[PDB]
């Protein structure tokens, strides 16, 4: 799972835009690898955090956290560069039993990916339509 | 149209259950394909096949639409729902892994998915002769099996009535106004010649001067609620008998005539019948919109023992009369549980369920080896409401008329209390 | 957000199996819709719950939660589960929301997160 | 009373505009059906809610609540999407008893409907003029 | 907001009856005008109250109130005076900010009217059916 | 008969919490009073029951009983119904000989108060530690 | 809590009196503390015991028992040696649930300490105001 340039293909509503997050580094204090949108102003960049939390004697459970934030530019008509106005967060938390199998783990993976591609969650998030 | 399918309105615009649709619904035919496709993955005779062809040819099952009920009694008993699902042919998926290594260069190994087969469904069967006998003896032992609890309930309810009567005497003494004569009940608990110490007061010698009475009331009314619970649970008799019936499936060819699949399928059919009992007057029109809860039953009992109550210093009279009135209300409500108790509902159910199976492949010298797991898709399930009970019933009205009498008397007693 | 049968195809380590999730009753105690395997028994085994909590005195900040649960038996001997929580502000736009959805999906399909989930290896 | 696209035709001062509230769903936690006009910004849309409370043990009275919310745009000369500045609220709560009657229910409905159009409420809401 | 007689026509389930409410005395105790059936006895039976509380410490935010009440009464077979067996009533409110504009106030008015005319609310009201 | 409002102070370790106890009644059987916090919830309302006895036959000494309930009122409990999770019992019982004195009673009274106020009993009641 | 000289204040009935309490050693046979003032005879001296227990097979709560015995020593008119004539109890029991917190624990302590100074307990104990 070496870090390196992540280029996610078609994304958004129409599926036309592409994203290029450059590899920054890894916070050691929590074992968190960080992925960053190519830019200059640290407040103006889409960010992703990948953490692989191994089991301990307090939880005895493997974990993967994947967090993604997108900030809004809201460029102001001058007077200086834009200010952070809105910020979309997403947080995925895979919770595996140590005995887990790569097979089940990939099942959970593609399962969540397909659910996030299906029309149900499409309207439940894009249009915030309660599941009903 | 306003209400869902299995509901209808009453006289005063009240929610009611539409019997004509509950017991005599409109069946409809459906042929909705579930898994009309199968996938084979592997290699057979040195040929990797990964096509995806259909398997389902034609479906036909009769069934009933979706319905809704509402309890037709204080205890919350719901009416039974007529349902049908009688597929013309059964359905069972097989996710097997056929494989066999034959000589002269003949090997096969692959996995099947979403491959189903239709087979006969034995609908024609009736265990009435075996189920009807298993009611008479149960009824006969019923009174010998719960007469004890019924009798203790009958005595508990009378004891509650006696307690309420003594409380009513105390309250009437309060209303008329007297300090010394008010102790008529006080002398009924201390078990001793209690003497006075100073000049007391009416509400003071009634708010908690009757702590033993309050404790007794709470305890035995909780007692009655507990027995009540069981007793109404005792107004239902469901019994069923199950038997096994092995069946054979016709031959089938998942591939293009490359190997035959045979074996056996183990199912059991069970015939069940359940008789119920409740009122024979208001069962059809039971007001679900105006009833008291079950918690206030504990509320009233604990109220007098609650050492937090400000109404004793503003309007004792109103609070105590409301206590009376709500007790009478709950009593009358539960009264309908024991008025004209007879056969009100009856359902007969026939259901088939798989247990085990067997598979045997045979094409040339028994070369196939099968190690699969079976699962059904469609199971015969027919539940029909019936009113004709061709056997002696247990009419439980005579054995409950006493309870009805008691509750009516107690309600009269409590409603007789005025401000 | 209509509740209906969901056919998830191309899933697994090699994207071959398929999951058929039929809907169930929406939990009125907290307003959450549910989907479960085709059945029969796996219906009470596999679960996918969806909820969209609108703003409140503690939320502000819509919170869309998607939980997945897979119990593996042989009695349930193991239980895998995942939870996704999107927090969106009131001025957020569906452009933003679809961007976020699609980005998260493309990440889960990207090599890094398959590596970090399937074999559970930190990015090192 | 199944949900579906509600199109109010003529409404407003001169009576020329029309409104199309699209069907969102029903929050089941409180049994509240909701409808919104077509847009994207949750904070910038005309919304309506309908709720039907049956006679509770502690109430014993049928209730119908209908609310309408309309926010102002006040879109700025750039610098981000508009900002909610003003919020017009309307709330109606009709109430009957269990032996209520369809006819007088519709009677109260139409009475209030025509009151809303009569010139008294016209300038009472319109010009804020105390009934005088 | 002058007070006078209001004759609301096309009333009820089929919209054929008519109600004439004549004015009353504007309540000094809270500044609220009143209208009532043409009479005689119905004058003290049927009521339509209208009030407009101005901005204040509690009110900020003008508040317009309209309370309609219709008491159903009956005469027992032997009695003379009619006693009220039932009581209908509905309460409409519009809370509007100090910078509100009259156009949008009338929009709100007309929107509430058109909804009350919409089949959805007549179904949920006249028939008392949750939208489902 | 105790009908006095007690305005307590210096509650908790910080000493910045205050409480008020208003009488709720008297129990004319065992010489017991009742006092509660202002509110309408069992968990949010703290109980104080004082009781004073006199010799009759079973005993030859007075009894001053004091029972205080400080239920833990939780806010988030699935609805707006703050329930109880931890019931805080505080039971105090006294026994004075009929030939004792107001001086002696005040002596025990003040000694109890001072020990409670000192850091002696705080460590055993809060931190739960034995006498090392 | 801990063996130490506890300097109390305001004993008896005035804010000027004080009292010093030195420890007398703990008894491992039972585990109950003992503090008292300089002296030789317990009858002449003033005793305070404390005891703390933790969840075990006996109970499931954190029991904190406190007793304060100040028996009246008579040393004339009959009993030449110090004899206990009047005995006064001070049984104070604190019980809490396994999942309680320190502030829950100190709430009752402050309640009782300031109630003993409040006027209710003062005239309930000293003057023995009846609570019938």
């Amino acid at each position: 799972a070496k870090l390196e340039t992540v280029t996610l293909g078609n994304i958004g509503k129409d599926g036309k835009q592409t994203l290029v997050l450059n590899p920054r580094g890894v916070n050691p204090t929590n074992g968190v690898a960080s992925l960053s949108q190519a830019g200059a102003v640290p407040a103006l960049e889409k960010r992703v955090t990948v953490s692989v939390s191994q089991p301990s004697r307090n939880r005895k459970n493997y974990k993967v956290q994947v967090k993604i934030q997108n900030p809004t530019a809201c460029t102001a008509n001058g007077s200086c560069d834009p200010s952070v106005t809105r910020q979309a967060y997403a947080d995925v938390t895979f919770s595996f039993t140590q005995y887990s199998t790569d097979e089940e783990r990939a099942f959970v993976r593609t399962e969540l990916a397909a659910l996030l591609a299906s029309p149900l969650l499409i309207d439940a998030i894009d249009q915030l339509n309660p599941a009903y | 149209p306003k209400l869902p399918r299995g509901l209808r309105f009453g006289a005063d615009n009240e929610i009611l259950n539409d019997f004509q649709e509950l017991w005599f619904p409109d069946l409809f035919i459906e042929s909705s394909d579930t898994h009309p496709w199968y996938t084979l993955k592997g290699r057979v005779l040195n040929a990797h096949l990964d096509d995806r062809l259909p398997n389902v040819g034609g479906r036909q099952v009769r069934r009933t639409p979706h319905r809704v009920t509402v309890p037709i009694a204080s205890s919350g008993l719901r009416p039974v729902t007529t349902v049908q699902y009688d597929p013309a042919a059964l359905s069972f998926l097989l996710n097997a892994r056929v494989d066999w290594d034959f000589g002269n260069g003949d090997s096969a190994n692959l996995v099947i998915n979403d491959f189903l087969f239709r087979t006969f469904a034995p609908k024609e069967f009736d265990f009435s002769n075996s189920l009807v006998p298993r009611y008479t003896q149960a009824f006969s032992a019923f009174n010998a099996k719960y007469g004890t609890m019924i009798g203790e309930g009958l005595e508990t309810i009378k004891y509650l009535g006696l307690l309420l009567r003594r409380l009513r005497e105390g309250y009437r003494a309060v209303k008329r106004g007297d300090l010394r004569a008010l102790r008529r009940v006080i002398q009924s608990y201390h078990n001793g010649k209690w003497k006075p110490a100073t000049a007391g007061n009416l509400w003071l010698e009634f708010r908690y001067g009757l702590m033993p009475l309050f404790y007794d009331i709470r305890d035995v009314m909780l007692d009655w609620q507990n027995r009540h619970d069981k007793i109404q649970r005792l107004l239902r008799f469901s019994v069923g008998h199950g038997e096994d019936y092995v069946v054979e499936f016709d031959n089938l060819y998942p591939a293009v005539a490359y190997f035959k699949l045979k074996g056996e399928i183990t199912l059991e059919r069970r015939h069940r019948h359940g008789i119920s009992y409740a009122n024979r007057e208001g069962y059809a029109v039971f007001d679900n919109g105006s009833l008291r809860p079950v918690s206030d039953w504990k509320e009233l009992a604990t109220a007098f023992i609650n050492p937090h109550e400000v109404a004793w210093e503003l309007t004792p009279y109103s609070f105590v009369v409301d206590w009376f009135l709500n007790v009478g209300d709950i009593l009358a409500q539960q009264g309908q549980l024991y008025h004209n108790i007879d056969i009100v509902d009856g359902f007969d159910r026939r259901d088939i369920r798989l247990k085990s199976f067997t598979i045997k492949g045979e094409r040339n010298g028994r070369p196939v080896n099968v190690s699969a797991s079976l699962s059904a898709v469609d199971l015969f399930y027919s539940r029909l409401h019936t009113s004709n009970l061709p056997f002696a019933t247990l009419d439980l009205d005579t054995t409950f008329s006493s309870f009805k009498h008691v509750l009516d008397s107690i309600f009269l007693l409590t409603q007789r209390v005025k401000r």
